[PDB]
């Protein structure tokens, strides 16, 4: 839909009571090259965390912007490890607060808390207002309510039964119901319009399902609860990481035959619209400049699924080094093409069907077709010298009124075109050499002192061609060809002696020294 | 001298006198008088003068002193008939002058008219004006001129009961003898006095002021005698239930007559609702609406009649009527005996109701034997027996008889445009209750897993009507086509100018409705006929079906099944 | 594209009684009718690719895809009347045949030459339309096309009388299974030629008028007309649901080199003719005009013409086998639709900059703008989901250790990565277990003894148990160890 839907808005509620402290018995190997140690286990909170900043690292990786997360570990207390501001959603930061936030601490106060508290601070955070929304509402003054407030809570906890289940959906939706009447009277708090929740719950492999899933139950025309139930280690992961594949519709793609195996993918389900379960585009050569504007239909950023691993370390680290990928779907047509623009690698979806634009009319049929003079390399130059750089800082003009640098550039190429012909032989003051400062000077707006001494050389060696009678280009006696060049000059100069007043200064030393009975 | 010729010559000088002196006439007159008051001549002469100068007074006194004195003489007859003449500005002045005359004297003259008059109607017409003008001499005459009256009329050999005579008795002689309390008669009396009133009604109404509230009150009157038109009916069933359980000649007298009464007043009013001539005509018939798929509704559209509540309301009442009147052996005997004194010929209304009944009843064979016996006494107007007996046929089962009468029913219906209905005798409402009829037949005839395929045809061509209603008709019938694939019926593209039907059977000829094998001409030339077939859709469909019926009259060979 | 979908079942061969003139059988009125239309599509819109399918019984494609509209011309007089109407096949076959020529974004206009008969069972109308609506199944409508269709009802059955004596919901209901993306047409008053002309021309008015617009750069001016006409875009429905149709003239506001704008992703690619506002050879095309200098110094000089399409709104123009012609091609709707280019309207002259951003011999380009926050596959993030990542971060931690003294920078980067993962973690085992692995390595060293590497294998095992207890030691995220001078 739009910005604001479900999406935009999703909180993470982790449990941190102690019983997310035992090892969820699925023991690492990491010893591998006498007697080995102990194999090393994670805690249920450890799987988690990471399980959770997967999620968030896949999101952060395609949706740099509008799609925001809150993260809310559950304790004694509830404390919030970062805000709406597009800021604190940040991996480090979610790491340092984590960090700050520790693991569970095993033998201080075993059952003084639950994981109510949580869901209590994830529903109160749901009313609050993204700076998008603040800024879309003080956009759409007096008509501030077409941006809703629909968000989503994650929650993945080690619940003791279904009842616990039950209760903790029954106390989410009392939350929204009783913050919803709270946030009516009040001003600078949205009312919550949809609020999915997902109440995974993880267990150590090897211990009964003591919770069994449950698909999605309307507990209210605000609420769609959906309740999981998945063993902690890998199985927990990749459950989150089907969360964020349907979550905000992404797709998968497992690049195949990389030159040194597969590479696996997540964008947007939109680059797969066009071949209409992960599709398996094949690499293909790369030439060095065989085209270099393809016809894009659609550019979505990338994220690896395995992005440490070594081969997609590779095609990342190669994609990055600057050159781009082209890829093939199973007489080969090219379909894709990976291409990092500038240390954010996307997938464009070419287009391979039939165009609709194939067998143009001719440029040597239509209007103006039949001309073999065009300034070419003249307007080739006119190109070049306005070209589009970008700005970072704001300007101020004269005063209270900031510089689009937009405006400017058209101002530019209003000014530069005032007097422009377009045939070789329609002008020639612009097909010698002499007045080559003066065309490129005469065009700007602000003129320097050596601009304008300069402007004065060009004007009396033409003065010293006319006297000597140089022979002007053909482009038709030689005092009328120099007289026909004077006057192409004034109506030169004439067209821009509103830019400032050394252009008027030049004006009139060009009247004064003309050779005009 | 004998004094005749002195009262002559006194008469003759009186007379002389008269357009002169009117004044010296009276004075001679009086003198006259006074000399011979026996001279009859003096007397009439000054009644004439009197009466000439429009005295009431004088005139009314010397005609009372002539009757009196002189009623002998044939110009006091004349004076008395030119009188009862101008009594049933002359004639003014002489209905003055008889009220100048005392009410005893004007009762011996009117008893002496009526004496010396001769014709029966005179004298009964004399009779009746006496008695309004004197009550109190109908006690002994009332009875009597009435009796008198119906003497005349069963020795005229009146053969219907119109008549004069028994018009004047019903109209004014019936109800001065009902309403005299001083006269007594018997209860067998009032039966004979309550059948010739009802009688007098009936056939005034059926062929004056109210004949229907005169018969009411009569009734009641005769009912009071002896002790709306809805709620006396629920009282005599309490009544019945009070009296029929267990000589008891009143009550048994009450449930026929009474009964019979307010079912006669239900049944003309039902029966001047419905075909109000006999009194656009409306037939009640069993129009089968879902042909594409005791206390019974019939149903009719408001708009055909403004006032339908009123008349199903009447005719249940008249029903209920009847079905009490022959539910018991005592009333069902005497109302039969009296029905059967009366007209056997039923006429004509009544026996349009009885069919209606008999047809809401339930049994039809009897309505139909009902039917052929209104027909032998009589779409147009007149022909509703055709459509009575089409409905009826059809109830049991029939299935031939009902095709018959229905294509017999069309013939004379020349016009470019179950649940028990009532439509009237146009072609708006009629032709789809035909056409109804006749695909219902069709439709019982072909869909019997049997190797008929005119059957099909025919329930096809007939299927055109009210569209797309037989959609999954049609459909159906496409199907029995795709599984037998040999459809055969020369008349079909004479009369199927359905687009839809001629492009679904165009289907069936390609591929994938399979190549059915459509025997429907009598491989070029089946799609030539088709591409002519579909310039026709835009004819009238009516008349197109109307054709088909009558063109391929040969359904009937079919229909037997 | 544009795809016309013609009935010629029996219902269309039906004579129309029209006054006057001979009787015309509804189909000669819609052949008069695509007659009309395509003498106009090919004099005023000779660059559009028309098929003309043909439907009944079953769909059948008579002319492919084609500019070709002589051979559509000769089709229209070249048909048969096979019976029954089946409408469901026929667009199943026009979804078929779009995508198979086509692909899934290319807009197709769906001119459905209709009668208003609808049909009467089976795969009629009525049926696959209450049935197979609410069914889905494998056979699905194919109604809502899957390309940004405009499906046009052309209902030649007298006026909307005709179609409202049996059924003219059912085609309105045809079109809002579109999402409203068509418009019934039905002849007013009777059938006569001059009704269903002006019908025609209504739909030429409403789907195949030219988009003529102007292409400014500063003063230079050029009369273009850019096929196919833009589809208007709608940013979003709760923001900005109005749609946007894209300025009349194209204001280039800057060029940028085909290489720093590399490939952008564009809403649709359009194209650009210069049109005069053999006398087209021999007057208007002499007179130098606008477009063609721009496509030659695009071709020549290798660059884009970035071009104000509306506020906020931004596109370019290119250059194009052999025939190049000028090309133009729309951005999304934004402020910034590529993020290697910045916002678009934070881009400027280079004559405002203190140097020459392109560099004095254009070996350089201010292009791409880095991004703020570096994605995962550019920082070095800390992945232990599978064992496989991390056994390799241990194994690359007992490796540089044999190292030492020599690669100490690099080991204690990665120890140092390491615990700052354990911690965020709360891995702390690891950490413990870690600490003993540099013991037992520390147990192998060689028999050279090298002076420094014991010393600092043995500081960074005790920082390392030291930090597995918790207490707040080292246990902090920010205190990185230092090793021992
Ligand atoms: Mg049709």
């Amino acid at each position: 839909m739009k910005i604001f839907s479900e999406s935009h808005k999703t909180v993470f509620v982790v449990d941190h009571c102690p019983y997310m402290a035992e090892s969820c018995r699925q023991h690492v190997e990491f010893d591998m090259l006498i007697i080995p140690l102990a194999p090393i286990s994670k805690s249920l909170w450890t799987c988690s965390v990471e399980s959770s900043m997967e999620y968030c690292r896949i999101m952060y990786d395609i949706f740099p912007f509008k799609k925001l997360v809150n993260f809310i570990v559950s304790d004694s207390g509830a404390h919030v490890l970062n805000s709406w501001t597009q800021e604190d959603q940040n991996l480090q930061e979610l790491m340092a607060a984590l960090a700050a936030v520790g693991p569970p601490n095993p033998r201080a106060d075993p059952e003084c808390c639950s994981i109510l508290h949580g869901l209590v601070a994830a529903v109160e955070t749901l009313c609050k207002i993204t700076e998008y929304q603040h800024e879309a509402r003080t956009l759409l003054m007096e008509n501030a309510e077409r941006v809703g407030n629909r968000g989503r809570i994650i929650c993945i906890t080690n619940a003791k039964s279904d009842s616990h289940v039950r209760m903790l959906e029954d106390c989410v939706q009392e939350t929204i119901h009783e913050h919803n009447k709270l946030a009516a009277n009040s001003d600078h708090l949205m009312q919550i319009q949809k609020c999915e929740l997902v109440l995974i719950h993880t267990y150590p492999v090897g211990e009964d399902s003591l919770v069994s899933d449950r698909s999605k139950k309307e507990l209210s025309p605000v609420l769609t609860s959906e309740v999981h139930s998945v063993r902690a280690g890998r199985h927990l992961a990749t459950k989150l990481n089907i969360l964020v594949q349907q979550h905000f519709d992404l797709a998968s793609t497992t690049i195949t035959n990389i030159p040194m195996y597969d590479v696996e993918l997540l964008h947007h389900k939109d680059a797969h619209v066009d071949f209409l379960e992960t599709i398996t585009l094949k690499w293909c050569t790369p030439r060095t400049n065989n085209i270099e504007l393809h016809y894009c239909t659609g550019a979505y950023r990338i994220s690896p699924v395995d992005v440490n691993s070594r081969p997609s370390s590779c095609l990342t680290n190669f994609l990055l080094n600057g050159r781009s990928v082209l890829l093939e779907q199973p007489s080969k047509v090219i379909s894709h093409m990976l291409s990092s623009h500038g240390g954010e690698i996307f997938l464009h979806v070419l287009s391979s069907s039939r165009s609709i634009l194939e067998d143009p009319p001719s440029i040597s049929e239509g209007c103006g077709g039949r001309v073999t003079d065009y300034r070419i390399t003249d307007f080739g130059e006119f190109m070049r010298e306005n070209r589009l750089t970008p700005f970072l800082d704001p300007r101020y003009k004269i005063d209270g009124s900031l510089e689009v640098p937009l405006e400017r550039a058209k101002d530019q190429l209003e000014k530069h075109t005032r007097y422009w012909p377009m045939i070789i032989s329609q002008t020639t003051i612009f097909n010698m050499q002499a007045v080559v400062p003066l065309a490129s000077v005469i065009v700007k707006e602000s003129l320097t002192e050596e601009d304008v001494l300069n402007c004065q050389k060009t004007i009396y060696n033409l003065v010293d061609m006319e006297r000597k009678n140089d022979p002007l280009p053909i482009s038709p006696k030689r005092d009328e060809q120099y007289r026909i060049m004077w006057n192409e000059l004034e109506t030169l100069v004439r067209a821009h002696i509103n830019n400032s007043e050394k252009h008027q200064r030049v004006l009139e030393c060009l009247m004064a020294c003309r050779s005009k009975p | 001298m004998s004094a005749q010729g002195d009262c002559e010559f006194l008469v003759q000088r009186a007379r002389e006198l008269v357009p002169q002196d009117l004044w010296a006439a009276k004075a001679w007159l009086i003198t006259a008088r006074s000399l011979y008051p026996a001279d009859f001549n003096i007397q009439y002469e000054m009644y004439t003068i009197e009466r000439n100068a429009e005295r009431t007074a004088t005139a009314g006194r010397l005609l009372y002193d002539m009757f009196v004195n002189f009623p002998d003489q044939p110009v006091v007859w004349r004076e008395i008939s030119i009188i009862t003449s101008a009594l049933r500005k002359q004639t003014q002045f002489l209905r003055s002058l008889f009220e100048t005359l005392p009410g005893r004297v004007q009762c011996e003259m009117l008893l002496k008219v009526t004496e010396q008059c001769f014709n029966t109607l005179e004298r009964s017409e004399m009779l009746l004006l006496l008695l309004r003008r004197f009550p109190e001499t109908v006690v002994q005459h009332g009875v009597g001129l009435g009796e008198a009256l119906l003497e005349a009329e069963t020795i005229e050999e009146q053969e219907s009961p119109v008549n004069c005579f028994r018009k004047l008795f019903v109209c004014d002689v019936l109800p001065l003898i009902i309403n005299n309390h001083d006269v007594r008669l018997p209860a067998n009396l009032l039966y004979k006095y309550l059948n010739k009133a009802a009688e007098f009604y009936i056939n005034y109404v059926t062929r004056i002021v109210d004949p229907w509230e005169r018969l009411f009150k009569i009734l009641n009157v005769v009912g009071m005698r002896c002790e709306s038109y809805g709620d006396i009916l629920h009282r005599m069933k309490d009544l019945c239930r009070y009296m029929n359980n267990f000589a008891h000649a009143k009550y048994k007298n009450q449930v026929v007559y009474s009964t019979m009464l307010v079912f006669f007043k239900n049944a003309f009013q039902y029966v001047n609702s419905i075909q109000p001539s006999l009194f656009v005509p409306l037939v009640l018939l069993e129009d089968v609406s879902n042909v594409y798929g005791r206390n019974r509704h019939i149903v009719v559209n408001k708009a055909e009649l403004a006032n339908s509540t009123e008349v199903l309301e009447s005719f249940k009442l008249a029903r209920e009527s009847w079905e009490l009147l022959y539910s018991l052996e005592f009333l069902d005997k005497e109302f039969t005996r009296i029905c059967l004194a009366w007209k056997t010929d039923t006429w004509l209304w009544l026996r349009i109701f009885l069919t209606d009944m008999i047809i809401y009843q339930g049994q039809y064979k009897k309505a139909i034997a009902s039917l052929h016996h209104l027909a032998a006494l009589q779409t147009l107007e007149h022909q509703r027996a055709l459509i009575q007996l089409a409905t009826c046929h059809f109830a049991l089962g029939e299935y031939r008889m009902t095709c018959e009468k229905v294509l017999d029913l069309m013939c004379y219906m020349v016009l470019p445009i179950s649940d028990l209905k009532l439509l009237p005798c146009t072609s708006k409402a009629i032709m789809p209750y035909c056409l109804h009829l006749m695909l219902a037949c069709f439709k019982l005839r072909a869909f019997t897993d049997n190797r008929d395929d005119m059957a099909l045809g025919h329930v096809i061509v007939l299927l055109q009507q009210e569209w797309p209603r037989g959609e999954n008709l049609f459909l159906k019938a496409v199907n029995k086509i795709c599984q037998q694939g040999n459809f055969q019926y020369e008349n079909f593209f004479n009369y199927v100018t359905n687009i839809d039907m001629l492009e679904e059977f165009a289907y069936l000829r390609t591929q994938e409705g399979g190549k059915i094998h459509l025997e429907l001409l009598p491989k070029e030339d089946f799609r030539l006929a088709m591409e002519r077939q579909v310039s026709r859709c835009g004819e009238n469909l009516m008349v197109v079906l109307h054709r088909f019926c009558i063109n391929e009259k040969i359904l009937l060979l079919q229909t037997l099944t | 594209p544009t795809v016309v979908v013609m009935d010629v079942s029996l219902s269309m061969t039906r004579p129309v009684s029209i006054e006057g003139s001979e009787e015309y059988q509804r189909k000669h009125l819609a052949a008069h009718g695509l007659t009309m239309l395509f003498e106009h599509m090919a004099t005023n819109y000779k660059l559009e690719f028309t098929a003309l399918v043909v439907f009944s019984s079953l769909w059948e494609l008579m002319v492919p895809f084609t500019r070709d509209y002589n051979t559509l011309q000769e089709a229209l007089s070249n048909m048969d009347d096979y019976d029954k109407t089946c409408l469901e096949s026929a667009l199943v076959g026009v979804c078929n045949i779009v995508q198979q020529e086509w692909g899934g974004a290319i807009p197709c206009q769906v001119v459905l030459v209709t009668d208003g008969c609808l049909g009467i069972g089976r795969g009629s109308l009525r049926h696959s339309l209450a049935t197979q609506n609410q069914r889905s199944e494998s056979n699905r409508f194919p109604l809502p096309f899957p390309f940004p269709s405009k499906l046009y009802i052309m209902c030649m059955a007298n006026l909307e009388e005709l179609q409202s004596t049996d059924s003219l919901e059912c085609l309105e209901r045809l079109i809002d299974l579109n999402n409203g993306e068509g418009q019934i047409f039905t002849i007013d008053g009777p059938l006569c030629l001059k009704n269903v002309q002006s019908m025609f021309g209504k739909l030429i008015d409403l789907a195949y008028t030219p988009f003529h617009a102007v292409l400014k750069c500063g003063h230079l001016t050029a009369d273009v007309q850019v096929f196919p006409r833009p589809e208007p875009f709608v940013v979003d429905e709760e923001i900005d649901p109005i749609p946007k149709v894209i300025n009349t003239d194209l204001e280039i506001v800057g060029f940028i080199d085909i290489a720093d704008i590399s490939s952008p992703p564009v809403l649709s690619r359009h194209l650009v003719l210069p049109i005069a506002l053999n006398s087209a050879n021999q007057i208007a095309g002499k007179i130098p005009n606008f477009c063609v200098l721009l496509h030659g110094s695009l071709k020549v000089e290798g660059m884009v013409a970035i071009v104000q399409l509306g506020p906020e709104w931004h596109g370019m123009l290119y250059s194009q086998k052999k025939k190049s012609n000028l090309m133009m091609s729309l951005f999304e709707p934004g402020p910034e639709p590529l993020p290697w280019l910045g916002k678009m309207a934070q881009l400027g002259p280079i004559s405002d900059a203190k140097e020459n951003p392109y560099g004095e011999d254009d070996n350089k380009s201010p292009f791409p703008l880095q991004p703020k926050n570096k994605r995962s596959y550019a920082q070095n993030v800390t992945v232990w989901i599978k064992p496989s990542g991390l056994q390799t971060d241990v194994q690359k931690i007992l490796r540089n250790a044999r190292k030492l003294p020599e690669k100490t920078q690099t080991f204690y980067k990665e120890l140092n990565r390491l615990r700052k993962a354990a911690l965020a973690f709360g891995f702390l085992d690891l950490l413990k277990g870690v600490a003993d692995m540099l013991e037992r390595e520390c147990t192998l060293l060689p028999e050279t003894a090298h002076p420094d590497a014991a010393f600092q294998l043995t500081h960074a095992a005790q920082q390392l148990k030291l930090a597995s207890t918790g207490t707040s030691e080292y246990a902090a995220y920010d205190q990185n160890i230092t090793p021992l001078h």
